[PDB]
RNA sequence: UUCGCCCGAAGCAUCGGACCAAUGAUCACCCAGCACUUCUGUGUAACACUAGUCACACAAAGACUUUUGGUGGUCUUAUU
RNA sequence: UGAGACACGGCCCGGACUCCCACGGGGGGCAGCAGUGGGGAAUCUUGGACAAUGGGCGCAAGCCUGAUCCAGCAAUAUUG
RNA sequence: AAAAAAAAAAAAAAUUUUUUUUUUUUUAAAAAAAAAAAAAAUUUUUUUUAAGAGUUGAGAACAAAGUGGCGAACGGGUGAGUAAGGCGUGGGAAUCUGCCGAACAGUUCGGGCUAAAUCCCGAAGAAAGCUAGAAAGCGCUGUUUGAUGAGCCUGCGUAG
């Protein structure tokens, strides 16, 4: 079964804050995690991030990430 | 299967976390660490760590991993009982237990590997160090050279000495002594003078065991004059504190050194080295007694060794 | 993911819904897929194709000629 | 069809206790976290001959702070 | 409940009638389109398609639509 | 178990060879999970279990059952009641109005339903998010408006 953003961030040190998360079909965009609002079960929650366009930061203040519980998320090992 | 301190401690935690929804005291986690006794009870400890990490983020809003000493102690407890797989899981960079890999956890794993004579456990612990991006340190080099002394692994010596020298670490005196004495055990003369040159680049003045190994390398060339001068200048520059230790090392010459240096040769080279040592080491003892050194040796142990009749 | 070489049977099997029973008749009487893409309802009615199957064939012919739909290549092993 | 009595299903409404079950506010108390102090234990690096000396994290305690989570009280029961 | 109902094919209650029930109890409302008994001198098919027009939902693709459109029965009507 | 392009000619044939980009690893330039059985000098061939798992990489349906939104207040039927709270016609003030058109402002943070939400609760000021697959496109909220409907009232006219 595929993993959402929370189920990927469980196998990450410091809960994935500081890492670049992206959906699997995305091509050249990721979010740099700033806050994770974990729920009770440990598999669902919210997320806040910094958007990066082509590896370059495009926004100043973080924003809440849409589609966190969609089972298509991954972390980029190269950008982070 | 579980020890009862541990089943009770695990529960009191998984009950605070899950039923009361409040953080337990740290003492309960630390006593679950201190009271682990058998291999099966540290799966209970890892379940506790996962549940406490989930609670720390979920209720306390703590993203951070478990701190350094806690990771040191969970690794040393995982290896004190003797579960090495979950012991080496503390070196993983990506884990659901909040464990930060450190040099100290690898030092515990390599201390076990030294104390239990485990040669491949070097290879897994060092591949875990490289995989999980931890830096290479002089104490790691100390432990690695000490274990590959005791396991008859020259390939590990060459590979990891190249890795450590490329990494730019500063090797201590003791690991240099271990390297020179093991190359004396094996008989690589060119490597012996190579590491002597490298340590002369590193430090200036010789110590006991390395001038000792230099004398071993010169005696392998059947040139007892330079060896005698080297141990002369290392004996003059000491007080009389280690008079029993130098006699113990001369007993090491007359007991254990020829066996170790002729296990790794061929049979005609065994005959040649047996004859060469039988010609040189009585002259070496007579030279040392002539130069003024009062050293108690057993020359009968030359013929009492079962290796030296090859 | 779509069929590279598309004929009448690939087209009708990509439509689905039981319309692939008329593959042999449409191969016999129309032959070419490009003739089928401009066939209209009276010709299909003369060939013995019912009302819903006719409407499906005409719908997917219009979709195919505009690029809006292609038959999938996964229907290759029967 | 209308009027006077008796009964009063469901339901809207109005009360009343009730801290019923939540929610909110406000008190304490308990862990835990951030900064702090240590003659404490356990590690890493110099050095020193094996002892010092820094740097860590101690959660290992401390104690006013302040926060996240709980628990136990109150609200002329404050909103359901 | 809802923007909108005190809501034909929603809910609650009471009543008459009716169908199951394993017998404890449940269920129903053609004055929607067809159709059947009955009453009457007397009044039709248990049809086809969503192609058109109109409507609901959907970004669309579409999906629903007995609205409708169109066939069937009847000298019932019509300057044929 | 990566993206793009080409493969038609001499001495039983679906999937391979070549060229350019790209992620990572191995020994500063190049090269490219565990177990069983076999072969070779660590690799390859076949098979079992993988995968609450140092991110398993794409894909297809999920209708399979639901939560939620919008619509089931329209359309369709009948004329039982109703003699004026109805209807016809003309007016009015003390109101609301989904969808639709046009401006402006926002769309922040916690908790609950075994799991989640555009569902429910709380705080500010009211809210709700989805989509780099629908990323400046939808949606929601507040305030001004147009449009359309609805509620309320009333003059006159309307059986025996
Ligand atoms: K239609
Ligand atoms: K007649
Ligand atoms: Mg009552
Ligand atoms: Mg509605
Ligand atoms: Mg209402
Ligand atoms: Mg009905
Ligand atoms: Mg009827
Ligand atoms: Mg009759
Ligand atoms: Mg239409
Ligand atoms: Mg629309
Ligand atoms: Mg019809
Ligand atoms: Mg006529
Ligand atoms: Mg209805
Ligand atoms: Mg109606
Ligand atoms: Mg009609
Ligand atoms: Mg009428």
């Amino acid at each position: 079964k595929k993993k959402n953003l929370i189920e990927v961030a469980q196998f990450l040190p410091n809960w994935g804050i500081g890492y670049h998360m992206a959906k699997a079909h995305w091509n050249g965009v990721s979010y740099e995690i700033t806050k994770i609002n974990l729920y009770k079960d440990g598999r669902h929650g919210k997320a806040w991030g910094i958007v990066h366009k082509d590896g370059l930061r495009a926004a100043e203040a973080p924003k809440k990430i849409s589609g966190v519980h969609k089972r298509c998320w991954k972390y980029i090992p190269n950008l982070s | 299967d579980p020890t009862e301190a541990v089943k009770e401690l695990h529960g009191k935690i998984l009950d605070s976390v899950n039923v009361k929804r409040s953080m337990p005291p740290n003492a309960l986690l630390w006593s679950l660490i201190e009271n682990c006794r058998k291999e099966d009870d540290i799966s209970f400890l890892f379940d506790a760590l996962q549940n406490l990490r989930r609670f720390r983020l979920s209720n306390l809003r703590i993203h951070d991993n478990f701190n350094c000493n806690l990771c040191r102690q969970v690794a040393k407890t995982c290896v004190r009982v003797g579960a090495i797989n979950h012991g080496k899981r503390a070196l993983w960079k990506h884990n659901v237990h909040g464990l930060t890999p450190s040099v100290a956890s690898a030092h515990h794993l390599l201390s076990y590997a030294l104390e239990h004579k485990n040669s491949n456990l070097m290879d897994e612990v060092m591949k875990l160090l490289k995989a999980n991006d931890l830096p290479l340190q002089p104490g790691t080099a100390d432990l690695v050279f000490r274990i590959c002394h005791e396991t008859d692994s020259w390939d590990l010596l060459a590979k990891y000495s190249k890795k450590f020298c490329k990494a730019g670490v500063k090797l201590r005196k003791t690991t240099f002594d271990v390297w020179m004495e093991f190359a004396a055990k094996r008989g690589d003369t060119e490597s012996l003078w190579k590491v002597d040159k490298l340590r002369s680049e590193t430090y200036t003045q010789h110590t006991l065991s390395a001038a000792f190994s230099c004398a071993k390398g010169f005696l392998l060339e059947h040139k007892p004059e330079e060896a005698a001068a080297v141990i002369q200048i290392i004996c003059q520059a000491y007080p009389d504190e280690k008079k029993s230790a130098l006699e113990a090392e001369f007993k090491k010459l007359v007991n254990e050194w020829p066996v170790d240096v002729l296990k790794h040769q061929n049979e005609e080279d065994k005959k040649a080295v047996a004859a060469s040592l039988k010609s040189d080491i009585p002259a070496m003892v007579n030279a040392l007694v002539n130069s003024g050194l009062r050293v108690s040796v057993d020359l009968d142990e030359l013929n009492k060794n079962e290796a030296l009749l090859s | 993911p779509y069929a590279v070489k598309v004929g009448i049977p690939e087209f009708l099997s990509g439509i689905g819904g039981g319309v692939e029973t008329h593959v042999a008749r449409l191969e016999t009487e129309l032959g070419d897929l490009s003739k089928l893409l401009v066939t209209r309802t009276l010709k299909l009615k003369k060939f013995g194709i019912p009302c819903k199957h006719r409407k499906l064939i005409l719908k997917y012919s219009q979709k195919y000629r505009l690029g809006l739909w292609k038959p999938r290549a996964d229907a290759i092993k029967a």
